[PDB]
């Protein structure tokens, strides 16, 4: 994806976090490209949105990558078990 | 010494002779039978009184704790204190003369036991 | 409940003040020891006008109930005043505080 | 869908969140078009409401896209496990 | 990986934790190279992001490497049961 | 319980005031060190009439019980006054506060 | 714990009052920055005799422990006084309050 | 969080007292409205020296953070003073109380 | 300077010479052995007194903390203060004359230790 | 392993605990060498990192060896059930 | 084992608990030698660390040998269900 | 066993409880001798430690023999379901 | 609820003060006994100006409701003042305190 | 919610004091009854300067919201002052206290 479309969804209008988001996006693209069939050299444009969706999931999880829950003084998060779980089924069903 | 410590030592030398325990404060590991005396360090005002001396008002408080089973005896301790500490006390540097003495008593239930608490205040003019 | 410990109940019976002799000598009635259950001993700092003392605030439990008037208990060699007594169907429970 | 039909349901009456809602709607359309069979080129109008409904679910979930639970100073939200879950039973039942 | 690519994602901008991150990264590379088949001599670049992602998980988990839950003066963390769990499904699916 | 730390018990034995010399010099009895378990050290601000001090309010635990009278403990190089002692069947637990 | 933030410790070393010059000028020792973990910033109303101020009462955490004396910290550009420090086996935790 | 409601931030900028005209006229800076999330409106009795008033003590939440100084908010047609602001990584949370 | 700071500096110059620590307030990182002196900034009233001068009443408090193990020594500090600060104190701009001095002592258990706290108040008329 | 590499990961720059860490490492090496096939006289260098990882787990568990949870006055730990559980699978898969 | 090797790990530096640790170690040796086959006369040095590790578990558990959970004035411990549980999988796997 | 070795493990240096411990030990010996095969007139010295271990378990459970949990004012115990459960397996495996 | 115990309700009807005879003699209306449910008896120390008394603060429950005015109850031989009454759909619940 | 009970809202409209007649006679606006839900009736002792009264502190709930100003409610034949009103999206909740 562009950075700017992940940026637009999360409403983030400054530039203070582009160094992190560019690494997150580079990570999501690499992982999705790992989930495709071994032959497939390019992410299908049909799936180009998954990179953006997971990048937003990961943006929210900054500081809780390995943690199932996180709390302090009445701010608390609990996180789902696998960012791509919704999409493992779709990627499967498309190639099978 | 100040008049405070001089008087406080004379009041200890006195009350410590009766055979009941005398203390300034009770510590936690220290077992004290009833009756007992608490004695508190005097206050002292001072001011110029003649072209040749100060004079002032020195306040003594002694404080008598007993079980209420026998009040005639507790009152015997009160009267014994007053009769030994008045009308005058005399020591190395200082003289003391009773200006007034105030006796007040309370019935105290703070300790799950009915105690008698007498507070004896003696005001000494001092020279 | 394990009712292992033995408690001695007492009634300290309050006399009238005699103004001719300045005495109000109470008398203690004291009863046969009863099987009871009691909390572990505390020895807290309590901070009275004259200074520190080792207090003990506690609860004691007995099966069914006792016919007779009481006011203090002696157990573990400590004497307590009863400060509440709470009367269940098959059990009686006494809140107690050390004297001194 | 139009943006306006989502906008009407969530009760919005100004322009201040359009760039987020546009990207949310564009993501919902891409996802639903991933769930249909490979020969399907467009979401059939029979299913067009799904894009609206999930765009509202995502509008509420904004700032919690990976999270099972979210507490912030006495306000606490807990989130459904999959946005399209009800509709998997309709989509599959329609093509098969 | 480089250290710098992990460093960028966790938002670090100084040198004060390099000797820990170096050993964390060196451990992640050794572990992932333990999970591949015996004939494999190097992690293929297709999987290189895993070393980064787990190095971030481990960076957060530092001081809790054996612990399910960790509370310290009102801050409470709870940790995922296995750092490589998502990737076992990719690694196995790729070689087999 | 892990009983790792070593505590030195003390009794500060209260002397009578001597009005001829204006002294009431106490004496410390001090005992052989015992294996104990203790809470992590705090160093709280406590705010006395003369100003701030670093206080430590804590609990210390020992297996079974000790034959002898005590009043203070020294552990971790800090001296504490015992302010409660709580006597379970197989264990004794002391509430302690730093002096100063 | 994620130890992301960097804290600068300080000791403000208290000087003797000099009655000839009417000064008691303290001196600050200041240390190299340490990796720490800290609560989110608050900016509460605190209501002093002269009026409102933006206070911040907080906790800061560091792995193992530091060799050296400290009294204040500077982090996030706010200076705090340490008001408790709590010493666990492998971790140290400081309760801190902003000055002003 | 659903960020449905729109808040107007304000800074009431405190002027110096002018003793020649006996005025200290402040000035309000007022900003463009921001999407926020806010608790349901209360209208509690608050009981001042002059009598009862309808108070509202509340919390307001916004995504990420704002570049600019603020002191009051206007939302739902009620004006509030900010009395705490609490700064999380991706979110800011303001404790607010109505004026009057 | 005010009479407050002039007197406060003279009282520091005095008490700081005895070899025990002297402080206005104790800070948390500062270790103070017993015994020690706390000294508190004077209060001062002022009013017109002659067609040519003011005069007024300036109040000094100095405050002595010790463990209660030896009261004769603590009283030695009290008497040493009073004998150095009375009957008169003289400084660059101001004169001070004792109107009265008040000594009060408490036994203090706030610190899990039995301390002695003496508060010495001296009222100076000033000219 | 060296001691110094376990030491570097846990960031421990003094020498106050080398007597404990040398026993912990000697323990982890012996246990891993117990998990290998009976013939195998030496720990494969492919697995040399497990000794370090478990030594860090054990370093954190000092004072809670037999305990599944541990708490006092707002410091609390909860511990995982077996230090080598992640690695029992890897050691198996390598020899089978 | 020696007593000194257990003593080093638990960080002890004095004599005040030797008579307990001696009996704990003597019990651990007797138990482990009960778990080996009947023909085995001595614990093989390959397993010698188990006696140390369980002696440390038992040192922590002292005063709670039958108890699942133990609270005493704000300090709370909870204990693993069986001290030798990890090692049953090693012992059995080695002889069989 | 002797009494003195149970006494040494539990660190109990006085004589105030020998009347109870002698009954506890007499009980543990009788129970273990009940668990052996019917022919076996003597407890094997291989198992002589179980008597000591269970006697310590029972010493801790004094006042909670029939109770799974016990609490008062911040002292609390919870107890395991059967003192000999760890050893039923060992006694079985030795005779079979 | 088991409604085993029997309660007697009362109304103490407040008379006007008669200044010619210096009396304000009340009169008690007293009702037929009703089946109720009540907490176990307490006998707490309450500490009045003149000294200790054995107080009992309690709750009493009855099915549906009563037609008639009430103010006190007598049950277990203790007389109580009603201090709250709480009226559910099919049940009435009275908070009661002993007099004396 | 079951909205069974019927509430009458009121506004007591505060008049200006008339110093020529020494009166400030208010006037009550009173509205048509609305379906509501309300807590069970209490009749607590409240202890005023002149003596005991039977108070009732309660909460009342209505679906959506009302167009019009209110200040008191009459329900179950008791008149209450509204002391908080709390405005949820589809529901309004009033905290109410009896007058007298």
């Amino acid at each position: 994806t562009t950075l700017a479309d992940v940026k637009k969804r999360i409403g983030l209008k400054d530039e203070k976090q582009d160094e992190q988001l560019e690494e997150i996006i580079k990570s999501c693209e690499s992982q999705l490209l790992s989930m495709l069939p071994i032959e497939v050299e390019q992410i299908p444009e049909r799936f180009s949105y998954m990179i953006k969706e997971v990048a937003v999931k990961r943006y929210n999880r900054i500081g809780a990558e390995g943690m199932t829950s996180e709390a302090v003084d009445g701010r608390s998060n609990a996180y789902e078990l696998n960012d791509f779980k919704e999409y493992e089924a779709i990627i499967d069903n498309y190639f099978n | 010494m100040t008049p405070n410590l001089q008087l406080y030592n004379k009041a200890y030398e006195t009350l410590q002779g009766y055979g009941f325990p005398v203390i300034s404060r009770k510590e936690m590991q220290q077992e004290i039978p009833y009756p007992f005396f608490v004695i508190k360090m005097p206050e002292s005002n001072r001011s110029k009184y003649t072209f040749d001396s100060y004079s002032g008002d020195t306040n003594l408080v002694i404080d008598i704790w007993s079980v209420s089973d026998d009040l005639g005896h507790h009152d015997g301790l009160v009267k014994r204190c007053i009769d030994d500490l008045t009308p005058s006390v005399k020591t190395n540097d200082y003289d003391f003369e009773e200006d007034d003495t105030n006796i007040t008593q309370l019935v105290d239930d703070t300790t799950n036991q009915e105690l008698l608490h007498t507070s004896i205040t003696i005001s000494y003019k001092t020279f | 409940m394990r009712y292992e410990d033995r408690v001695i109940f007492q009634l300290e019976q309050v006399a009238t003040y005699n103004p001719k002799t300045s005495k109000k000598e109470n008398t203690l009635i004291t009863y046969d020891a009863i099987p009871c259950n009691i909390n572990p001993i505390s020895r807290a700092r309590k901070q009275l006008e004259f200074g520190d003392v080792k207090n003990d605030v506690s609860v004691l439990r007995i099966k069914e109930s006792i016919s007779y008037p009481v006011s203090h208990v002696l157990v573990n060699g400590i004497r307590y005043k009863i400060v509440d007594t709470r009367i269940y169907r098959h059990e009686t429970s006494y809140y107690i505080e050390e004297v001194n």
